[PDB]
């Protein structure tokens, strides 16, 4: 099965460099054009570059032309981004590309790996339970979850038992916060009756900060 | 150069409807070679794009035959022929023919469905946040349509204003309901200042505006 | 937002007792007939109960009746199932379910609450890394897992890496072996140059004994 | 007892092919109140059984237009108009005209796609599991169609019986294409008892069968 993975990704002042590297797999990788497009939180869609399966031919847009440069390694299955002189604008998720042999441009995608340039200090979320309680409750319903505050930058990953509760969830989009910082919530509804038929953790990943935490929600307040 | 505009910025529609979405280029996009590289893609947030239209009007294998693309000159479609609530996505169009190579600004496919009113919840502070300093009071709204709400924060009857921050989610990909969260934010001082906290929700699935609250202690 | 939640499952001896509960919200309780449908391992599903919403009217198939008893506290939104001399035959995932004003059964369904009526006692995992080696590496493709052997009884879940990881992820059915116990493998597949640049964790989860493992695979 | 009767029990069709299920009641299934509730459910693995139709013709909310349902008397059928990768799952059919009430045998729906090649992968046991005394040895056929696929063992050139077994996925929602797995118990004994250990896969995306194999 056709599959790519991107990796190397990171946090970055202005003026470093970042390696970006694209494994693949189920496919004859010296056969394809590789690609490398972005996304710039909350925009949209930019091409960032291309390579010959052979030939060395290459392009980018204007924007990157002279800092980045695309590489392969038909030996390995291996696509690689070099990125230098990174500016806040190149901040965005960037994923690995490949098209068909007839007439397509990006039918597989990696899942994608996060970049962001910035002067500002990376810095780890508190995560504090929103409990849940009479006030919490309404038409039979429950409501409790977790609180990932003043953190810095994207992305946060969260999740409730280590995966195995993901109905009535709801992990809302992430707020900047006029201090610099994110900001989100994680939240899930059950049935009043429930809620000790069953524990509640929320489990949350920031890589920028090396941070994995698992928070038990539990009840209380009136 | 050679822009490309999508239209509209983002369109909702009924269930079972027809979907159109258009993409024009500024020049003609046919590639030098006689074919024209218009693509069209849909993706989900936190998740790569997925390729439904290429060569202009060719269906990638294990796209569902309800899409469809064609045009020419500068005026290209996306076509859904039958709307369905797992397609509420952004959709982008691609120019692969005159380098440098474009994509659309894209459009967000919203559904239309029946008015659904919204749970409300509201959480006091955490204990470990308010040694921190800072205290955050969050409301909750729960599975509702139309997107519109006004979510608004009350200390003691004081209306609040400028302090609090909402965030929606994507329209549910199954009841095409949106949940929502707002958060006000003070300092434990200012926090301990006040009795009842408060926050006020209008949408039109109310008759009068729901407001749930707590005091500072206990009910 | 309509939910149910069954709960009350466990393992239970030939000829003992078990009693499931169901809660409910998001609607009237009281003004829905409510039902149990139950689905032994590998069949079909099989109506096991009905209760009317006030006046307690109720039936069975004759299967369980006189073993089997639905009631309901409408003053807490939950539906009950009493199940008394309880037989191998008893075994299988049960269902709490509603339906609608206007003529469905079953429109809406609880996760379902795991019934086992056997001699033998719980039994927790062991979970085994499946190394990613040159042995477990084929075209480009590198294979990597977890074997999650000897339990009782079903069922047991799978993640990676709390559930972030799903591209590649293939978690097979259990099988029952001669010892009695079940187990059960899951694996992912990944380019191997890329081996040494990600983690890969399982989470086994086997509820019915209250065990948790998260496995961590290493190359 | 009334009996429900579908047909097929299980059935293949191409992405976009039309296909249709029948519901044979052993008697006539109006309820006294004259409607007639025969209704349609589609399950996947692990998961609570999704409301189609109901009431022989009505869609419930949420579900695809591409979805329907007809019928009168005994004979009842679903209908799918354009079949997808996502509609592999079993689909009952449910009458509660009459107690008790009865679903139906169920029937299994596969995507008929081109054939495929599987990767082989095998496992040896793990450190960590010999100290615990037995020894498994796991063999991966990864993404492959059909689902008929041979896998024997051979543990110094003899070969295996009756100390394996293999599990299969159900049909992928994306590539249609299955997934297996067969795992060789032996004690830690027995295990250290041999050198060669290797599974033979044979498939028809397989020119001849393909063996993958390790000895320590
Ligand atoms: C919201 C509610 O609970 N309504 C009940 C109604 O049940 C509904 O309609 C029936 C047909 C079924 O689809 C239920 O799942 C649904 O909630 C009750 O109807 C009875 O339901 C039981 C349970 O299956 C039996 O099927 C019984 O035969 C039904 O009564 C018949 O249908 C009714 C609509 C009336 O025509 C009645 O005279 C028939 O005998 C009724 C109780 O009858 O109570 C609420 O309306
Ligand atoms: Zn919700
Ligand atoms: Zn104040
Ligand atoms: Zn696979
Ligand atoms: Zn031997």
């Amino acid at each position: 099965e056709v599959q790519l993975v991107e990796s190397g990704g990171g946090v970055v002042q202005p003026g470093r460099s970042l390696r970006l590297s694209c494994s693949t797999s189920g496919f004859t990788f010296s056969d394809y054009y590789m690609y490398w497009v972005r996304q710039a939180p909350g925009k949209g869609l930019e091409w960032v570059a291309y390579m010959s399966n052979v030939g060395a031919i290459t392009d980018y847009p204007d924007t990157v032309k002279g800092r980045f440069t695309i590489s392969r390694d038909n030996s390995k299955n291996t696509l690689f981004l070099q990125m230098d002189s990174l500016r806040p604008e190149d901040t965005g998720v960037y994923f690995c590309a490949r098209g068909t042999r007839d007439g397509s441009w990006f039918a597989y995608w990696g899942q994608g790996t996060p970049v962001t340039v910035s002067s500002a200090s990376t810095k780890g979320p508190s995560v504090f339970p929103l409990a849940p309680s009479s006030k919490s409750t309404s038409g039979g319903t429950a409501a409790l979850g977790c609180l990932v505050k003043d953190y810095f930058p994207q992305p946060v990953t969260v999740s409730w038992n280590s995966g195995a509760l993901t109905s009535g969830v709801h992990t809302f989009p992430a707020v900047l916060q006029s201090s610099g910082l994110y900001s989100l919530s994680s939240v899930v509804t059950v049935p009043s009756s429930s809620l000790g038929t069953q524990t509640y953790i929320c489990n949350v990943n920031h890589k920028p900060s090396n941070t994995k935490v698992d928070k038990k929600v539990e009840p209380k307040s009136c | 150069d050679i822009q490309m505009t999508q239209s509209p910025s983002s369109l909702s529609a009924s269930v079972g409807d027809r979907v159109t979405i258009t993409c024009r280029s500024s020049q003609r996009i046919v590639h030098s070679n006689g074919n024209t590289y218009l693509e069209w893609y849909q993706q989900t947030p936190g998740k790569a794009p997925k390729l439904l239209i290429y060569k202009v009007s060719n269906r990638f294998s294990g796209v569902p035959s309800r899409f469809s693309g064609s045009g020419s000159g500068t005026d290209f479609t996306f076509t859904i022929s039958s709307l369905q609530p797992e397609d509420i996505a952004t959709y982008y169009c691609f120019q692969g023919s005159h380098v440098p190579f474009t994509f659309g600004q894209g459009t967000k496919l919203q559904i239309t469905r029946t008015v659904a009113a919204p749970s409300v919840f509201i959480f006091p502070p955490s204990d470990e946040q308010l040694k921190s300093g800072t205290a955050s009071v969050v409301c909750l709204l729960n599975n509702f349509y139309p997107r519109e709400a006004k979510v608004q924060w009350k200390v003691d009857n004081a209306l609040q204003s400028g302090n609090s921050q909402e965030s929606v989610t994507e329209q549910d990909s199954k009841d095409s309901t949106y949940s929502l969260s707002s958060t006000l934010t003070l300092s434990k001082a200012d926090y301990e200042k006040h009795k009842v906290y408060a926050c006020e929700v209008t949408h039109q699935g109310l008759s009068s505006p729901v407001t749930k609250s707590f005091n500072r202690g206990e009910c």
